[PDB]
């Protein structure tokens, strides 16, 4: 255990003498004892960078080197908690120490005290490598496995019975002398070993229309928005989470605004699981920081909580985690770069933040566990740059690498359309590997509506200069047919009601359906239009009342409607000739 | 031989750490540094002095300790290790495999940095490539020996068409009139900074047409250590001059994305804390760049021969940026996208007016191609710049004052970009694009075509319309 | 606009290069201080 | 059609990694048996010779206490301080005079650092 | 006519005992000769 | 050393319609031709070295491309001189330096240049000096000072490039050789920005 004292105080950084054999970045107890990092060492000296405030130090002051570096620790008692950038409790926090965050206070991430319901699955003498499961452990409905850890190898021993125990109790002892525990400490900053990782050829079902359908994500992608003011992307971000197929959903602050940060951790509570009457929180993980707290934390809690994720897939199950501002943790990279005097690269970003946002990106994917199972993590990172320029750097350099962008737009929420993504900015990656599952699961069709409606989209916003100068009364018949048709499908199928109780989620059936009546009706008033039927007459008939109720509809009454409105759309043209 | 191990660590800090008392370590040497939990890194010898020898480490310096750490020698020269059997397989960035197949046999060890061409050596290219692009292969003409990067986008599909040109590259042997057997023809693809759905897509595409039988992979990933980045290229080109100057391959050699690699040289120079350049790149960045671009060409006497097609993304599509300007002061012409033909749907979206390729002059002609590929590709320049300049007319003063010849350049231009570029996915011969671009040639009068000789004029002018 | 882009952009690079420069020289002579300060001994 | 001749290929390639990981193998259990020979203590003398000429200004050399008798002559006219390892197994290491610089001579090093080399030697007497 | 396999497979299978039993032939002279080298 | 340095008044023909009339060059004088790359000034000098009125051609290639170099000694033998009977390369002095080739080479390349040049010069001919790109020889004089970790002055170049510059074209010029004889140095001198 290396041991030192302080030689030199000057700011955040402690200059400490005697610590020959430190480690490169070990974490210090620096004081009577505040959390730091070592970044340099040279001869016996060690420098310390402390993440909280130094006044109040003193010369000869002790300095204890831990002897590992910064990790987080991974078993049960995750869920339903609220951890702070370097995972602490903000609950027991507060209770300890009241309204504010005293430094130097210490707090373990999983609870020693409670008790789980052991249940072990491995028996003495048996060979266990790393990723194996040990063991069962109810938690809010889930089954979390305990695992052994990645760099673990060995036989069975002895087994402890089922019971009732700590995270703390070693449930399994191996020949060797090696103790497991219901938990393992595991470095943020090196990615979780998999046997192999592979192709994104299943779709990531957000339950939103517009995403779904026209923006698609793959299972272990990745995808990118934009986050201005007064575009709603708070609720679509709920939704998402509510409605996602995760099992797991880790959320992630980094460095947001004070009262942001207050209604997230004000409203989740208040959500409730779909696939269930309990609340979202059971299955959720909250990472939350202010713009006041300590750099350090706000850096490392991406890390911290793509680690987080990466464990919970290892379980077997599939995540979906939530950069809330991937700017703000630029910005912290920043100030910590110019901390240590590098040369600035571009607008005063270092010039690694390309590679960093690449190893952060780079943990997400579709993967075989080291236990044979399948899992994936799907990152949906926001970047909200001051002023929205997307030249600045961070977003540049986030296109890059990112599989999808989905560009909220304020016009769009100004106009009360909702869930407000821009389809003219908006595009993805992933629908030419999505096509054969689309055609397996879906229908044999549904590429070749996608495209007619992405062109009809296309042809509607390309007349948008003549609708605008003369108005749409002085069009042709084909036209105000092309204007009307994108009216209905903007009003019908991309908007979408994320409070309504029926119509908060779709299905891709529904989907499908609702694209298939809104090409025939258009197929049928192009034919009328051919046969010298007025505008007028088609924009009042009666069948366009059932295709906009369409997506008010139940999801298991869905198919009786959308057979009687495909029989009344051909009914209505035909008959009345 | 021995083993010399060096344990005097004197200062970690960074990329960077220091040995005392290794004066026997030469410059530019490789060396292994092992701490006291057994694992191994890699580094390199950027400085050798009395007082402590520089070394530069290839990963992080998480771990290492100034008790336990010891610094080991490998050569004194970086070495590959190369055989003829490598053809089919697949490796990362450092050489290493990564398909699950066993380690080859090397035949040979040779530096990684390379040796300047003599000039003296050198000859000049003459036989073109059949690319299967339009485009590319009637007014861009690649020239075997030669460099011809392609500068694209953000959003532009430049991987598509580094595919495409892989998969419908052919030598044409026959119509060089000596009917010679062809040659061997060879691909060696070399990837910095791709991520996973890149990887999959360019795997797939190789796997599914077969063409992974004469080819050569290496892969670097995003999540892998920045000098990995750095080195790919010299390992992916020593291979490439090898089997080209030892067994008489024709290699092809394509670079996915040199923006990664110089963003790789100048986080690694402003750790190295170099002269700054013009945004931060290091000064020497035209000299690391010709280092790599240069090794390609053609050598007196041998039958070998070394092509090279870089690929780059010009930020905010900047042709002033650092990058793809210290690019072309080197390469021999460049390959230019357009997002005007993207947004309008033509594929490949390739803006010829921008576009040149230097060596063109030398590869084409009588005995190499069709005689006439010279006179119909300044023809098909000439109408497609008077319909650009009609284009630009229009869009001020409107459609009212164009005189008929002005209407037919403008179809023509229309009808040009909407057959001659918007190819798809057809693997078009040059007899196929030479018949294409006679086809719509014939839209004009023949009294109009001036740069075209009366001898290819009738002999080739049939009047057709294009058949497809 | 174009234009006015264009210069407004050469004009910011400009701008950004020689901030750059003074940085580098700042440490320059810091380090150069440090190393007088350390072999005066 | 070319998963045909992918296949084959990476048999013939299977059968050459796994005969010459059956040579590798081989050659290094003989190794193993080098010790009980009887030219072991001239060997061994040999390698420290070799190991002392590559690091001039030796203050110690070690090795293994079986073979310290062994060395304890070459010890004495070398004029330098010799202590014992029993880690240190068919093998014999050179300390500088700093402590800073070591030299290691042993039998399994030599194998790893000259496979490679030996490799194509190997394949070319195994297949012609 | 997809059943093309087996005669590849049956091909490899041969080439690779074929391999092997060509390769026995030296495998004493090959350990000598690579035991002489690494040695002294 | 030369006895007297006399006044320009007999034009340098370049064979090129535009340089030749509306800015022409005289005997002695000093041009530049800056640009970006695919402008044409390999092309344009090359044009010069074809088919100038120089009695003698010096070519440097200061750190430009060595097929550029390769074509030259491919093709000049082929060609004839317009001025004397016989094949062009006999004309014609090639110092080749690429861009692989060691970096600190580029300097000593345009020194000898110039002074092969003055020495030809000094034999009573009409010399005309050919720089491929003076910006890789400031780039190689950057790279030498930072290693020297002097102070730059901007973008990173030694204070005294313009210094060097000045030195450099200063030799050009109609002069009376010391043996009592006319002759002239013309220097092009293609940049890089
Ligand atoms: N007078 C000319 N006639 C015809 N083509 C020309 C002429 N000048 C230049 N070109 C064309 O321009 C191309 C580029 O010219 P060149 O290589 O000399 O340019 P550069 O300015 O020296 O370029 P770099 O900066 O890359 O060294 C030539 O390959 C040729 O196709
Ligand atoms: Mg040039």
């Amino acid at each position: 255990m290396i041991q030192g004292v302080i030689q030199k105080i000057a700011g955040p950084a402690v200059i400490a003498k005697g610590m020959l054999g430190a480690r490169m970045y070990d974490i210090c107890k620096v004081g009577e004892g505040l959390v730091g990092e070592i970044i340099r060492l040279d001869g016996d000296t060690a420098f310390v960078q402390v993440y909280e405030d130094t006044s109040g130090l003193k010369v000869g002051e002790p300095v204890v080197s831990t002897g590992l570096p910064l990790a987080v620790e991974l078993g049960p008692g995750m869920l339903n908690g609220i951890y702070d950038g370097i995972q602490r409790p903000l609950e027991r926090i507060r209770e300890k120490t009241g309204i504010y965050i005293t430094r130097g206070v210490v707090v373990h991430a999983l609870d020693r005290e409670k008790k789980w319901a052991w249940t072990p699955m491995v028996k003495p003498g048996d060979e266990v490598r790393g990723g194996m499961v040990l063991g069962t452990v109810p938690e809010f409905g889930f089954t979390h496995k305990i695992l052994v850890p990645p760099d673990v190898r060995g036989r069975v021993k002895e087994v402890k019975p089922a019971g009732e125990y700590t995270v703390e109790e070693p449930v399994v002892v191996l020949e060797d002398g090696t103790e497991l525990k219901m938990y393992h400490t595991w470095p943020v900053r090196r990615a979780r070993p998999v046997q192999r990782k592979l192709d994104p050829n299943t779709p990531f079902l957000t339950g939103m229309r517009i995403l779904d359908v026209l923006f698609p994500v793959a299972m272990g992608g990745t995808a990118a928005i934009p986050g201005p003011f007064g575009a709603g992307k708070s609720v679509t971000q709920q939704s998402l989470a509510k409605w996602s197929n995760a099992d797991v959903v880790v959320y992630v602050g980094c460095g947001e605004r004070g009262n942001e940060m207050t209604d997230v951790l004000v409203e989740f509570p208040e959500l409730t699981d779909p696939k269930t009457g309990g609340p979202l929180m059971h299955r959720t993980v909250l990472i939350a920081n202010t713009s006041n707290m300590p750099v350090a934390a706000r850096e490392a809690s991406i890390y911290v909580g793509v680690t987080i994720a990466e464990y919970f897939r290892d379980q077997g199950f599939s995540v979906a985690l939530m950069a809330d501002s991937t700017s703000r943790w630029a910005e912290a990279l920043r100030e910590i770069s110019s901390r240590l005097e590098e040369m600035p690269a571009e607008e005063g970003y270092p010039p690694y933040l390309a590679a960093r946002l690449a190893a952060f990106y780079e943990r997400a994917g579709k993967v075989i566990t080291l236990g044979g199972e399948e899992g994936a993590v799907t990152i949906v990172g926001a970047v909200s740059p001051p002023g929205g320029d997307m030249s600045e750097p961070v977003t540049q350099s986030t296109l890059r690498i990112v599989g999808a962008f989905w560009r909220l737009d304020a016009s769009l929420a100004f106009r009360r359309h909702f869930p407000a993504i821009n389809w003219n900015g908006s595009y993805s990656l992933f629908t030419s590997a999505l096509d054969p599952w689309y055609r397996e699961n879906v229908a044999e069709d549904y590429p070749e509506l996608r495209d007619a409606i992405s062109e009809l989209l296309q042809r509607e916003a390309g007349l948008q200069e003549i609708v605008q100068l003369v108005g749409p009364d002085a069009l042709q018949d084909a036209e105000r047919l092309v204007i009307e048709v994108g009216r209905i499908i903007r009003e019908d199928f991309l908007q979408q009601n994320a409070y309504h109780e029926v119509d908060a989620y779709c299905s891709m059936k529904k989907a499908y359906g609702i694209m298939k009546m809104i090409l025939a009706f258009y197929k049928e008033a192009e034919a009328a239009i051919k046969r010298g039927v007025s505008i007028d007459e088609i924009l009042q008939l009666p069948v366009l009342e059932r295709i906009g109720r369409a997506r008010y509809v139940s999801e298991e009454e869905f198919p009786a409607y959308f057979e009687e409105a495909m029989k009344e759309i051909q009914g209505a043209f035909k008959a009345l000739a | 031989l021995l083993k010399k191990e060096y344990t005097g660590i004197t200062y970690i800090s960074g990329p960077l750490l220091f040995v005392e008392n290794a004066k026997d370590l030469a410059y530019g040497a490789i060396v292994d540094i092992k701490d006291g939990t057994g694992r191994v890194r890699g580094g390199q010898v950027i400085e050798v002095s009395e007082e402590y020898a520089v070394i530069q480490v290839f990963e992080e310096t998480t771990g290492l300790d100034l008790a336990t750490t010891s610094v080991s020698l490998v050569e004194d020269v970086a070495r590959l290790g190369v055989s003829k059997e490598m053809l089919g397989r697949r490796f990362n960035g450092i050489g290493k495999p990564i398909d699950g197949l066993p380690p080859i046999t090397p035949e040979k060890r040779l530096p990684i940095t390379g040796l300047p061409l003599n000039p003296v050596a050198r000859r000049k290219p003459e036989q073109f490539i059949q690319t299967g692009i339009s485009t590319i292969d009637v007014m861009n003409t690649l020239v075997r020996g030669q460099k011809l990067p392609i500068f694209s986008g953000s959003g532009l599909p430049a991987n598509e068409i580094a595919a495409q040109i892989a998969r419908q590259a052919t030598v044409r042997p026959d119509l060089s009139g000596e009917g010679e057997k062809e040659e061997p023809f060879a691909v060696v693809f070399a990837a910095m900074g791709i991520t996973q759905r890149e990887l999959s897509y360019f795997i797939q595409e190789f796997e599914r047409t077969g063409a992974l039988s004469r080819s050569v992979l290496f892969l670097n990933k995003a999540d892998d250590p920045t000098i990995e980045r750095i080195l790919t290229p010299r390992m992916a080109l020593t291979v490439a001059e090898y089997l080209a100057f030892e067994h008489d391959y024709h290699v092809l050699v394509i670079l996915t994305d040199m923006t990664n690699y110089c963003e790789a040289l100048r986080e690694i120079g402003a750790a190295r804390e170099e002269i700054p350049g013009r945004r931060g790149y290091p000064g020497y960045m035209y000299t690391d760049l010709a280092t790599i671009y240069e090794r390609a060409g053609v050598v007196e006497g041998k039958k070998g021969s070394v092509t090279q097609i870089p690929i780059l993304s010009m930020p905010d599509d900047d042709r002033t940026h650092p990058i793809p300007d210290l690019t072309g002061y080197i390469t021999e012409g460049q390959i230019q996208l357009s997002r005007e033909l993207h947004r309008k749907g033509i594929y490949p979206p390739i803006d010829p007016l921008p576009s040149l390729s230097r060596l063109m002059n030398n590869g084409v002609g009588k005995g190499k191609t069709r005689e006439d590929h010279k006179q119909v590709s300044d023809q098909l320049y000439s109408a497609y710049a008077n319909g650009v300049d009609i284009r630009k007319l229009v869009a001020i003063i409107g459609e009212d004052a164009l005189t008929e010849n002005d209407r037919r350049y403008l179809q023509f231009a229309d009808a040009f970009e909407r057959f001659f570029i918007n190819q798809g996915q057809q693997n078009r011969s040059i007899e196929e694009s030479l018949q294409i671009a006679w086809a719509l040639l014939s839209m004009l009068p023949q009294g109009e075509l001036k740069r075209i000789s009366k001898d290819h004029i009738g002999k080739y002018y049939g009047q057709k319309l294009e058949e497809i | 606009i174009p234009g006015i882009r264009a210069q407004i952009r050469f004009i910011q690079q400009v701008l950004e290069q020689r901030e750059r420069e003074d940085t580098f020289r700042l440490k320059r002579i810091k380090g150069k201080i440090e190393a007088r300060e350390a072999e005066e001994e | 059609e070319s998963a045909g001749e992918l296949l084959v290929a990476t048999a013939r390639t299977q059968a050459r990694g796994e005969v010459l990981e059956e040579v590798r193998r081989r050659v290094r259990e003989a190794l193993e048996a080098l010790p009980q020979k009887p030219e072991w203590p001239e060997v061994v003398r040999k390698l420290a010779l070799e190991a002392l000429e590559a690091l001039p200004g030796a203050k110690a050399l070690v090795a293994n206490p079986e073979d310290l008798p062994h060395l304890e002559a070459l010890a004495r006219e070398r004029g330098v301080e010799l202590q014992a390892e029993p880690a240190l197994r068919l093998g014999v290491r050179a300390v500088g005079a700093e402590g800073k610089t070591q030299v290691e001579n042993s039998l399994l090093a030599r194998l790893d650092r000259a496979w490679d080399a030996l490799s194509s030697k190997v394949a070319q007497a195994l297949w012609g | 006519t997809e059943a093309l396999l087996a005669r590849y497979r049956e091909r490899a299978e041969a080439e690779a005992k074929a391999v092997r039993e060509k390769a026995m032939a030296r495998l004493d002279e090959a350990v000598a000769l690579v035991l002489k080298e690494v040695l002294p």
